[PDB]
């Protein structure tokens, strides 16, 4: 299962 | 041996005002197992290995939901980088991400991984400690500072050591048969008479899995360092690989020259010569 | 701008008259937008199968283009690639010895 990123770049 | 899970994400901005194309490819031991593509008729995560078909509708639903959020994250980030690098949205730009975990033979965590590229060049990576960031240039520092301030690495550390590890354990179990298999190379030599008696001899290795292989040529027990031409390992398309190594120097005296194939799937290293 | 590396080769060893598969393996390229053509005697082969796009650990892109083909001693086969990093399209001809 994949991951949801946190803060945008 | 060692095990790994990796997700390779790509967002490509589209000049013609349209939204970026987002692709996510999952790998379990360097073999594709899942894939998402925003350009599909119905964009959703799809099984790309037979053993993945056993995951229920709730699994594919949840993964598609995550991919949709990722599509938005890459859209926002794509726009931010355009500002950092003083770029035009009229051109196409590329944002790539690599993340996952490595395990040992005992299935215990070796290390977590999280890396980003922009325009195919390194941008920012999470350090092995999964606490600190390495920015690759002055614009990537803006992101590093922003991510330190938001406690971003803590989120990634939790997944990389938690969920990444737990999910790979399930996949290695469910993919048991499919993952353990190796195909041994089938070798042979070809001779192509070149100019002034100087016949070139080519050692072929075909139908092997995995891709790592070693091919060598020997002149009466002495390995050939120079002269030996070696093609890059290529996929045959059936799920196997091919490679060849060639030696030029042999004239009308070919039996002095011997080829050796080394592969983990081999019950013993192969040795051959001929015409 | 990374320059595409091309390999034109068959799935199985070529035996004239025996149906086979012709592969065009394109690697080491950036950006991901590429144009690949397979040619039978200087002419475009309709029904060229293309692998989905993937990238390597070094961030570069790769794609495998393939076609159903029956080798003969007269019939020639090639792969023409168009990429932003190249001034002109690169053409690699099939050689049964490589």
């Amino acid at each position: 299962a994949s991951n949801e990123n946190w803060e945008t770049m | 041996g060692p095990h790994s899970m990796r997700y390779f994400e790509t967002a490509v901005s589209r000049p013609g005002l349209e939204e970026p194309r987002y692709i996510s490819v999952g790998y379990v031991d360097n073999k594709e197992f899942v894939r998402f593509d925003s350009d599909a008729e119905n964009p959703r995560y799809e099984p790309r290995a037979p053993w993945m078909e056993q995951e229920g509708p709730e699994y594919w639903e949840r993964e598609t939901q995550k991919a949709k959020g990722q599509e938005q994250w890459f859209r926002v980030s794509l726009r931010n980088l355009l500002g950092y690098y003083n770029q035009s949205a009229g051109g196409s730009h590329t944002l790539q991400q690599m993340s996952g975990c490595d395990l040992g033979s005992d299935w215990r965590l070796l290390r977590g991984y999280l890396q980003f590229a922009y325009e195919g060049r390194d941008y920012i990576a999470l350090n092995e400690d999964l606490k600190t960031w390495t920015a690759a240039d002055m614009a990537a520092q803006i992101t590093r500072r922003k991510w330190e301030q938001s406690g971003a690495a803590e989120h990634y550390k939790a997944y990389l050591e938690g969920e990444c590890v737990e999910w790979l354990h399930r996949y290695l179990k469910n993919g048991n048969a499919t993952l353990l298999r190796t195909d041994s190379p089938k070798a042979h030599v070809t001779h192509h008479p070149r100019s002034k008696g100087e016949v070139t001899l080519r050692c072929w290795a075909l139908g092997f899995y995995p891709a790592d292989i070693t091919l060598t040529w020997q002149l009466n027990g002495e390995e050939l360092t120079q002269d030996m031409e070696l093609v890059e390992t290529r996929p045959a398309g059936d799920g196997t690989f091919q490679k060849w190594a060639s030696v030029v120097v042999p004239l009308g005296k070919e039996q002095n020259y011997t080829c050796r194939v080394y592969h983990e799937g081999l019950p013993e290293p192969l040795t051959l010569r001929w015409e | 701008q990374k320059t595409p590396q091309i390999q034109v080769y068959s799935r199985h060893p070529p035996e004239n008259g025996k149906p086979n598969i012709l592969n065009c393996y394109v690697t080491q390229f950036h950006p991901p937008h590429i144009e690949i053509q397979m040619l039978k005697n200087g002419k475009k082969i309709p029904k060229v199968e293309m692998s989905d796009m993937s990238f390597s650990k070094d961030w570069s892109f790769y794609i495998l283009a393939h076609t159903e083909f029956t080798p003969t001693e007269t019939d020639t086969y090639a792969c023409r690639v168009k990429h932003a990093s190249m001034a002109e399209p690169k053409t690699v001809y099939w050689d049964r010895d490589m």
